[PDB]
RNA sequence: UUAAUAUUUGUUUAAUGAAAAGUAUUUUAUUAUUAUAUUGUAUAGUAUUAUUAUAGUGUAUAGUUUUUUAAAAAUAUAAAAAUA
């Protein structure tokens, strides 16, 4: 499994509260809105 | 290794006085053979690159900027191992920012609070320096009072019919700065109450206070 | 508020 | 530039790169866009300008409710100067090249060491890459200046043994380089003209150091015509004396001639 | 002793304190004990090279 | 069930029962010092009643409940 | 069902004014007429002239 | 009225500074070496630290009264048992004792007072200078006018705090005898060599380059 | 099989909880951590050990107190010249240079002189273009006495040690700078508004002079400082000790009528109308025109108009109550008992009302 | 490991013999194993080399407490002596050595040696000694010219 | 994070419906006296007392297993009745 990881810690600054501070929930929380945002471009836009 | 570096590791964890003889001297490879060269910095001259003494260059930046906090006309004090923990001491801390050592003070003074106590102490030993130091009593301010967590202890002990319980002792810093403020103005606290002006009418005193015309000091004599 | 005094002679040869 | 090095900062940091870091960059302070992790584009304006403003102040940077030190004045700026001199060239070697130099007119450097040799062009080295730092700020400080700390301007090049140029000697060529390679990019300040500027600086803070005499002289003369008698103090007089000497002769040793 | 020679510049050969190296282990040896001899050690000490 | 240790043994070990009258508190001190007949008994010292001022060492002694 | 709060739950005590009047909160002081030092009125002095009349 | 409170993140999330491997700061060669601070902005004109003996009392004092602490004048566990120390203060001693070690004395000895040694390392160097004193258990010399620093002496009932110069011990290895012919430095030996009016043999000190035998 | 653990040094460090122990039973209230204090026994005793020839034989190598005095009134002149000018400003107040050179060497002064210098005062004298030429040409003055006919003060401590092992002249030049420019900056001080310190650099300050008219002058200045300070006991001391002078001053010399200024003063100022009064009638028959006295009749007087009006006098029991100047006030700040912090309610003022001492 | 680690008050003397104890016992006693070993008689008489030094060169470390006798005109003097004495032994001593022959009574008291930790937390404790206290039938004191 | 939390809140006090000891530790100090080897010392705390080696001319100022304070609710006390 490649979580990315390594290229979603440099977006941390963009969330806000416990997603910026903590490392995983931030890394959740960006993984989650990219997929849903690619989503949306390809079926919904 | 062929050519052991004093610098490098083999089998050797980095002691800093066994793997740097001589902090100013850099060496290198050059010939099958250890050379000890200048150690130089690089700054940016006219556009280009120049190679300035690193030794000299470290010593003239420590000094510079230790001379610059030195004249810069404020006094800062940290106290350390502060017993409270540091949200209780933050809390006590966000009322003073921004305040006249006066009204500090007198507000510390006038709390019930352990970090008030503590801040007050902080801000007697801050006066103190910095009357040592030449500034004036009357122009100080706080200018920046902050607190981060510190050392810690943790203590158990028993309770009645045998049950431990565990307790995290915790203590703070405090960085407190005093600084000369000439366009400072206090506000009026001499005023008194009604109540207390008619009360020492009735007993007699003056409720204004007397100013007598003191001369100056004068050396004609001499 | 006493001074500082000037150092004595050698007590010994 | 906000938050690396100043304008008359000695330090040299490249603002872009971390070079000062005991860690890798892991989260990137200022970021506008989400595709803004996989390719920066820093180094653009619009965005270094975030990145710069967007971190911290430092040491130097002396953010905005905490106190900022008074850098632009000549009376700081002097001493600044004189005490790299005295952290470059130690007191005892500065007496022995007082003496080799006033009995032999620098035709005995056999007797240094080598040793000694490389610790005073290190030291004159050091001394013209602070000047061209402090250019700007003497530039802009040669007009509240006073006399002491003109006269310790060439006080401090005396002392760090490097003769000012005037229209050994280490302020009269520059440094070697293509003009089409150098840096020159906007926003460092960075002085092109070394040995055509101090010249210029020199020969200005002679004129003003003249201007400082003579104000001097006038103010005693209209406060004597004021008391209608000729009382001078024993301590003017002294100061007088001695700084018309030390004037002269300072300026003698680097050439300059009032 | 440390701070009396830094302060007088007395010269000082043998240590002020006998050292135990081996912490009170000394005494639980036999007092006839003895390293026995070992022959052809594997090793280059003895050669007593000077150059590498 | 819910009672406190501290309380309930403060509770038994010390009277609730709040005096009436000072002339009830007199009857009380009249009627206090009686033998027992059967019971075990406690002794009655010359200076129960008596002043303690002057006994004790701490009823003279600066006290904070008090204030000097 | 107990979970770990996030930083914005921590912060919302401090926009109630149980919090507000509690901690952060000054003084109404003056000085002293009889012990020039800082006094709130309606609390005296041990001293014989604070007892007497009320500075 | 209210003061304006703005809760701070760390005392939510603080985690702890990364470890160094081997002790190895990846940015020791590439950094200027300057204060702790400076650079950063952390400054401080007096640092009063409450754990020093001497605000004792001000420690006690700024605590509760109700704060109670029960084993002021005895301890649970017996405190006589022999045992062993913490491992930084166990290495801060092997780090300020070290002639403890076996062998540790250089052998065999050759630096006595009264030879011109010079400098070759460290401060220092290039300078000759003459041994004044031996400290043989520690393998340093005291040499003359050669690294002199500051001891200070301090204020008795009678006397004032006194600073005087004065020359420190100086390691063995980085220093190298000077030939009293050649005035170069030179390899110096051991040879045992029996004296002409003494049947008895003595150890002398011979230089490679000149043959040259030193008395002890 | 557990162990117990009472207080023991957390993770990142000991705290003030176990420092407390380790100061005050000897070790860590476990006992399972070692005492270790190699680290203060190196700094204490290794630091103050001497052998006992040395420190026999420090005491012949001290410096000469001469070349002292003289290297360090050079180095502080030097230092003082250099300190730049202040520049005034339109519209706001100019923060003033801090005088970060200029501690060491006044303190080596100070502490070769036998006297403190104020650094508040310093700077104000400073600060003042006219007192800094007056502290100019007094420190210059010195200068050239003390390098050419040594120092007075240390001779006349030579001669109290000679002829107590086995009289007093007038004040020399030298001293009647040091006097001078002590003066100054003690004015320097008041100026900037530390009454307290100005009080106590003129108290060893009068230790110099030794003519009646100098004494005259450093006590009426004195009484005048413990005046603004609330001292009003030191006050009146010195503003009658003014006029036990008065008898040997010159007839030029009013030193002796602001002696009497201050005495009236501070009677007045200890609520005593009648005394202050009293005093300012005899300072006028003696001086007939002064306006130091005339004045300070001249609102005792306006006073007096009004004291028989409220209570037909001063009352008896409420004298020395009513705080006037705002120098006590200022003091009060720092001394006063806090609520619920320090006080007779305390705990640790409680225990020292308890004990003895 | 069998060594006792505690230096208290309640510090027990080991009772098991070990070999090492023997063979140092019996190495310096005739230098085993290189000397030959004396014959039965010698080793069992009063001619055996460590009970003729011990009679013919006794050692035994008496210390005289200053604070008892110093500048205080006290009747009862305390000594320290090793523990293998006893009052007669001491008697014996202070008569024949030193002459001290009006010795009344001696009041013995055994002590556990002086324990301490230095700067390195080390646990050391000094030898163990046995306190008496000897009865004289005149005061003495030696005074301390001040 | 739970946590501005839960349980605690103890410096002579309202002194106690009460008071005579043994034993095992911890800690040790120049006690006096009878005045003949050795051996373990005193007070103060701490833990324990069925299963007989502690009870009589008459019992330690004995108060830490005894605990602070300017509210309602909850809870405890039916020895909190002048109810049922
Ligand atoms: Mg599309
Ligand atoms: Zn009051």
């Amino acid at each position: 499994h490649y979580r990315a990881k390594l290229e979603l810690d440099r977006i941390r600054s963009m969330l806000r509260g416990r997603a910026r501070l903590e490392r995983k929930v931030g890394l959740k929380r960006l993984f989650f809105l990219m997929r849903t945002q690619t989503r949306y471009r390809v079926e919904q836009q | 290794p062929r050519i052991l570096l004093d610098r490098s590791l083999w089998k050797s964890l980095w002691i800093t006085k066994l793997q740097l003889p001589d902090i100013n001297r850099w060496e290198r490879v050059v010939n099958s053979r250890r050379v000890t060269e200048d150690r130089y910095a690089f700054v940016e001259e006219e556009g280009v690159m120049h190679k300035v003494n690193w030794g000299l260059y470290c010593e003239r930046l420590e000094t510079e900027l230790t001379v610059t906090q030195e004249r810069l006309p404020q006094h800062t004090l940290l106290m350390k191992a502060v017993p409270s923990s540091w949200k209780k001491l933050d809390i006590d801390i966000s009322v003073i920012r921004g305040l006249s050592l006066r009204e500090a003070m007198a507000q510390c003074k006038l709390s019930l609070r352990k970090g008030h106590q503590i801040v007050f102490r902080a801000l007697e030993m801050a006066q103190q320096g910095a009357e040592a130091k030449g500034l004036d009593k009357e122009h100080l301010r706080v200018a920046h009072i902050s607190c981060y967590p510190g050392p810690t202890d943790k203590q158990i002990d028993i309770r009645s019919k045998g049950y431990y319980a565990w307790k995290t002792k915790k203590s703070s810093h405090l960085v407190l700065t005093l600084a000369e403020d000439p366009e400072m103005v206090l506000p009026d606290r001499t005023c008194l109450p009604y109540s207390s002006l008619m009360s020492m009418k009735r007993a007699g005193l003056s409720a204004q206070p007397t100013v007598i015309d003191v001369p100056a000091i004068t050396a004609d004599g001499i | 508020t006493s001074l500082s005094r000037d150092p004595q002679p050698p007590p010994s040869d | 530039v906000y938050g690396g090095s100043g304008r008359g900062d000695l330090l040299y940091e490249n603002p872009d790169a971390r070079r000062h870091s005991g860690r890798a960059l892991g989260v990137l302070n200022g970021v506008r866009h989400s595709s803004q992790a996989t390719m920066p584009e820093s180094g653009q304006l619009y965005y270094r300008k975030l990145i710069l403003h967007s971190r911290p102040p430092n040491g130097s940077c002396a953010g905005l409710q905490r106190h900022c030190h008074d850098t632009c004045n000549w009376s700081y700026l002097i001493p600044s100067l004189h005490r790299c001199a005295e952290s470059a060239i130690s007191a005892k070697l500065w007496e022995k090249m007082c003496q080799l130099g006033l009995e032999d007119r620098s035709k005995a450097w056999v007797n240094l060491t080598q040793y000694e040799r490389q610790r005073v062009r290190d030291g004159q080295n050091l001394y013209r890459y602070e000047v061209h730092q402090r250019l700007p700020l003497l530039e802009e400080s040669i007009g509240w200046a006073q006399l002491d700390d003109l006269l310790g301007w060439f006080r401090s090049a005396r002392r760090a043994w490097v003769r000012l140029p005037t229209s050994s000697s280490a302020m009269s060529c520059r440094l070697e380089g293509h003009a089409d390679s150098r840096d020159t990019t906007p926003g460092r300040n960075q002085v092109f003209d070394t040995p055509e500027r101090v010249e210029q600086l020199t020969e200005a803070t002679v004129h003003r150091i003249r201007e400082e005499l003579q104000r001097l002289n006038r103010s005693e003369r209209s406060d004597c015509e004021g008391s209608a008698a000729m009382r001078a103090s024993a301590r003017r007089l002294a100061r007088d004396e001695e700084l018309s000497r030390c004037v002269e002769e300072e300026l003698g040793w680097h050439g300059v001639a009032l | 002793v440390d701070r009396e020679v830094l302060l007088t510049g007395k010269s000082v050969w043998e240590c002020p304190i006998h050292i135990d190296h081996t912490c009170g282990g000394s005494k639980t040896v036999p007092p006839h004990a003895k390293k026995p001899v070992r022959y052809m050690d594997a090793g280059i000490a003895n050669v007593g090279v000077t150059d590498i | 069930y819910g009672r406190r240790y501290r309380k309930m043994e403060t509770r038994s070990k010390r009277r609730m029962r709040p005096y009436a009258s000072l002339g009830e508190i007199g009857l009380e001190n009249e009627l206090r010092k009686e033998p027992r007949i059967n019971a075990k008994g406690l002794n009655n010292t010359d200076d129960e009643d008596w002043p303690r001022h002057t006994k004790s060492w701490g009823d003279g002694m600066p006290s904070m409940r008090y204030g000097s | 069902p107990k979970r770990k709060k996030n930083p914005m739950q921590l912060r919302r005590k401090v926009y109630g004014l149980h919090f507000k009047e509690k901690y952060l909160k000054m003084e109404e002081w003056y000085y002293c007429p009889l012990c020039a030092e800082p006094k709130k009125p309606g609390e005296w002095c041990r001293r014989e002239d604070c007892r007497q009349i009320k500075p | 009225m209210y003061a304006r409170f703005r809760t701070r993140s760390k005392f939510y999330f603080r985690p702890a500074r990364p470890a160094l491997a081997y002790n190895v700061d990846p940015n020791v060669m590439r950094r200027p070496k300057v204060k702790r601070g400076l650079l950063k902005g952390t400054y401080s004109d007096e640092t009063v630290d409450l754990r020093d003996r001497e605000r004792l009392e001000l420690l006690e004092s700024m605590r509760h009264p109700r704060e109670r602490d029960f084993y002021q004048d005895h301890t649970y566990h017996n405190q006589w048992l022999r045992r062993d120390l913490e491992k930084h203060q166990k290495q801060q001693l092997a780090a300020r004792y070290k002639y403890f070690a076996p062998d540790f004395e250089i052998s065999p000895w050759i630096w006595y007072p009264g030879d011109i040694v010079e400098v070759v390392s460290g401060e220092g160097i290039g300078q000759r200078g003459t041994i004044i004193a031996v400290i043989k258990y520690k393998n340093e010399i005291v040499v003359q006018n050669i690294n002199v620093q500051d001891v200070v002496i301090p204020a008795s009932e009678s006397r004032p705090e006194q600073i005087v110069q004065r020359e420190h011990p100086i390691s063995v290895t980085r220093v190298r005898h000077v030939d009293p012919s050649t005035n170069e430095i030179c390899n110096i030996e051991m040879v045992k060599v029996r004296n002409k009016e003494t049947g008895e043999m003595e150890e002398k000190r011979m230089s490679l380059e000149s043959g040259i035998l030193m008395s002890i | 099989p557990t162990l117990y653990l009472y207080r023991f040094p957390g993770p990142h460090g000991p705290g003030p909880y176990t420092m407390k122990y380790w100061w005050t039973l000897g070790c860590f209230p476990t006992g399972m951590e070692v005492p270790f204090r190699l680290h203060e026994f190196l700094s204490t005793y290794q630091q103050e050990h001497v052998p006992v020839e040395v420190e026999e034989w420090l005491r012949c190598y001290i410096k000469d107190p001469l070349s002292e005095l003289v290297n360090a009134s050079n180095d502080f002149f030097k230092a003082v010249e250099v300190y730049p000018e202040v520049e005034s400003a339109r519209g706001y107040k100019t923060l003033q240079p801090s005088i970060a050179p200029l501690l060491v060497p006044m303190k080596k002064f100070e502490e070769q002189l036998g006297v403190k210098i104020s650094p508040v005062g310093l700077r104000s004298v400073l600060s003042n273009p006219v007192l800094k030429d007056r502290f100019l040409d007094d420190l210059f003055d010195y200068k050239s006495y003390v390098e050419k006919g040594g120092s007075t003060p240390h001779r006349r401590l030579a001669r109290s040690r000679f002829e107590g092992s086995l009289p007093a002249e007038t004040t020399a030049d030298d001293e009647r700078s040091l006097i001078l420019l002590l003066t100054t900056i003690s004015e320097g001080c008041i100026n900037a508004g530390n009454y307290s310190d100005a009080a106590s650099v003129l108290a060893d300050a009068l230790m110099f002079c030794h003519d009646p008219d100098s004494q005259a002058t450093t006590h009426a200045n004195i009484s005048f400082a413990s005046l603004l300070n609330a001292d009003f006991k030191g006050a009146e001391y010195n503003g009658r000790e003014a006029a036990l002078l008065q008898p040997q001053v010159k007839p030029t010399s009013t030193a002796c009528a602001r002696g009497y200024v201050g005495w009236a003063a501070a009677a007045a100022y200890q609520d005593d109308f009648e005394k202050a009064e009293a005093i300012v009638k005899d300072g006028l028959t003696l001086y007939v025109g002064n306006e130091h006295l005339e004045k300070l009749a001249n609102k005792l007087q306006a006073l007096r108009e009004e004291q028989p009006s409220v209570y037909k006098q001063v009352p008896r029991s409420l004298r020395e109550s009513r705080s006037h100047l705002p120098s006590q006030q200022s003091r009060g700040l720092l001394s006063g008992s806090g609520k619920g912090f320090s006080n007779e309610f305390d705990w640790v003022e409680f225990k020292n009302k308890l004990y003895p001492s | 490991p069998p060594v006792n680690d505690y230096f208290g008050r309640s510090r027990i003397w080991n009772p098991i013999a070990c070999k090492l104890g023997y063979v140092r016992k019996k190495a310096d006693e005739w230098g085993w194993p290189n000397k030959p070993p004396p014959p039965t008689g010698l080793r069992y008489s009063q001619e055996f080399f460590p009970f003729f030094f011990e009679r013919y060169f006794p050692d035994a470390e008496v210390r005289l407490l200053l604070d008892s006798v110093l500048n205080n005109e006290t009747k009862r003097p305390v000594f320290q002596i090793p523990c293998s004495m006893s009052k007669v032994e001491l008697v014996n001593y202070l008569k024949n050595i030193y002459g001290i022959d009006n010795v009344v009574r001696v009041e013995v008291r055994n002590r556990r040696g002086r324990r301490y930790k230095n700067e390195v937390g080390e646990i050391k404790m000094m030898d163990d000694y046995k306190v008496a206290v000897v009865e004289l039938d005149t005061p003495v004191s030696v005074e301390l010219k001040q």
